[PDB]
């Protein structure tokens, strides 16, 4: 219930939101909320919640990747996280990807600052972006395996 | 006295939130679960508090805000449970992080936002994602106590 | 901002009482042959006030207090009048003077005193004795919105 | 209910108690003062709102010398005054005497006021005695008697 509102992030004509874990018991204004700013797609990367099927039947693909609570993603999930971007762009042009957490302060975060730092934003800069909207984003794994990360650029 | 006061002023740009907050032990506070009855309506009463906290299942789990003016047209003998009551009402609310400074949240207190406000702070240490810690609650009239001692 | 509110400090010495009352037609304030119902109970929860005048017959003949404490296991169906509620527990009266300094008044209501108090003038004008004359009321919460606007 | 305390006014080794009207429903709690104050002597200035026996049955002399509202003291009231004043410090010495009228604020101070001019203060400080203690007292008409007011000293 503290948990902070749905950001928009927009790179390089490419658009992410940043979201919490709902409830069931508010899942349809969790809903109302995507479709404003026009999601395709949800990706879970905490364990599951809610039902996904309400989410669905408005028409966002919704995606379960839950890896370790405050790990770096793991190399699978990055992999498939960034073939999704590109298959979802193809499929609406400025279309929004979803991404939550718990509250999204954590593993959503680092899957989109790394794909800003993919699309061409220098690391630092990718960080401060995502934190100076979402405050106290990623901890001190996360910010290591950003710091670490190098893109090859695999974005268009 | 005057003169103190005219520091108490002057401290608002400098002291935060988290100096002159109370933590959430000592906060008067109630369950979802709570159910209105005569015992539970008179210690509302007898809180001095007009706007409590409403919890479900650990404290520092804040769910809704208690109003004295949603304690309407309860009648305390068929025993309305406080959970029932909460979604009667819209009470939007206010969260504050725990570095804010007073004047900051006095203006806060003015814009028309509640005048509890609840604290949290960033929370990196400990393996987990980053979570907002609860730390516990500030309220317009914790704030006006700085400038009037 | 801070500024103005330095300036509300100073002005506490000055300003009088007089200045920042609220005459007594637009005070919240009850009858003590009110009988306590749902519907007054209501009205009472609703007028966010927490200190609220009782009077007899007419308006300026202040009697007692209600507190929202008193009213803890009061019953709305079973019709308690308020008169028999003020009998149950004392609240002392407190009367200010028109000409009082609110600076002064400030630390009355720090040394205890009521935090409704209630405003009189001496009154000459007209045949009869010098009487005591009710202006109407300035709280706690008027002196603190002198500094905090 | 804003009706001021009694007022202790002591001089010259004689005393008074200014009072206001009680109703009989606050009426033990007057007679309580009373005896606190350790008064022989009630006078009554103003119409009666209260049975005077309880009063009476206290062992305190009460009587009902009523005069208009706001007037000087009619020179038969002012000739008793003195002359009870006389009566009752030979009864008790340093005992009190009570006035009120309304509350006492009026045409009982005046009465005591006249009491210290007699007995030798000068006008302006008894008035200023009273006033110090009790808060806007006297009138304009009561003023203007207590200044056009001469002793002969007839007090022992």
């Amino acid at each position: 219930m503290n948990r902070p509102a749905p950001v928009e992030i927009s790179y390089e004509n490419m658009r992410f939101l940043i979201t919490h874990n709902p409830t069931n018991a508010t899942l349809n204004k969790f809903t109302e909320e995507l479709k404003k700013y026009g999601v395709t797609t949800l990706v879970r990367v905490c364990d599951a919640t809610y039902d996904k099927a309400p989410v669905e039947k408005e028409g966002i693909h919704v995606l379960d990747w839950p890896f370790d609570d405050g790990a770096p993603p793991p190399n699978q999930i990055v992999d498939d996280w960034l073939n999704l971007l590109k298959t979802k762009f193809r499929e609406e042009p400025g279309a929004a990807v979803a991404v939550h957490c718990v509250a999204g302060l954590g593993r959503a975060p680092v899957l989109v600052a790394l794909a800003l730092i993919e699309a061409g934003m220098k690391y630092e800069d990718a960080v401060q972006f995502i934190r100076q909207k979402r405050r106290g984003a990623f901890n001190s794994k996360q910010l290591l395996y950003l710091e670490k990360y190098r893109p090859k650029m695999r974005l268009r | 006295g005057p003169l103190n006061m005219i520091q108490g002023v002057l401290e608002l740009r400098c002291r935060t939130v988290e100096d002159v907050l109370t933590p959430l032990e000592d906060c008067f506070m109630l369950d979802a679960s709570t159910v209105l009855d005569f015992g539970v309506l008179a210690s509302i009463m007898q809180s001095g508090h007009t706007r409590i906290p409403v919890y479900e299942e650990e404290r520092s789990n804040i769910v809704d805000m208690l109003y004295l003016k949603d304690l309407a047209f309860v009648d305390p003998e068929d025993c309305t449970p406080l959970s029932t009551i909460t979604r009667f009402y819209n009470h939007p609310l206010h969260f504050v992080f725990n570095d804010t400074k007073l004047d900051a949240v006095l203006e806060e207190f003015k814009r028309g936002k509640s005048h509890l406000a609840i604290v949290q702070k960033v929370n990196n240490e400990g393996e987990g994602d980053p979570f907002y810690e609860v730390l516990g609650l500030v309220t317009l009239e914790d704030v006006i106590e700085e400038i009037i001692r």
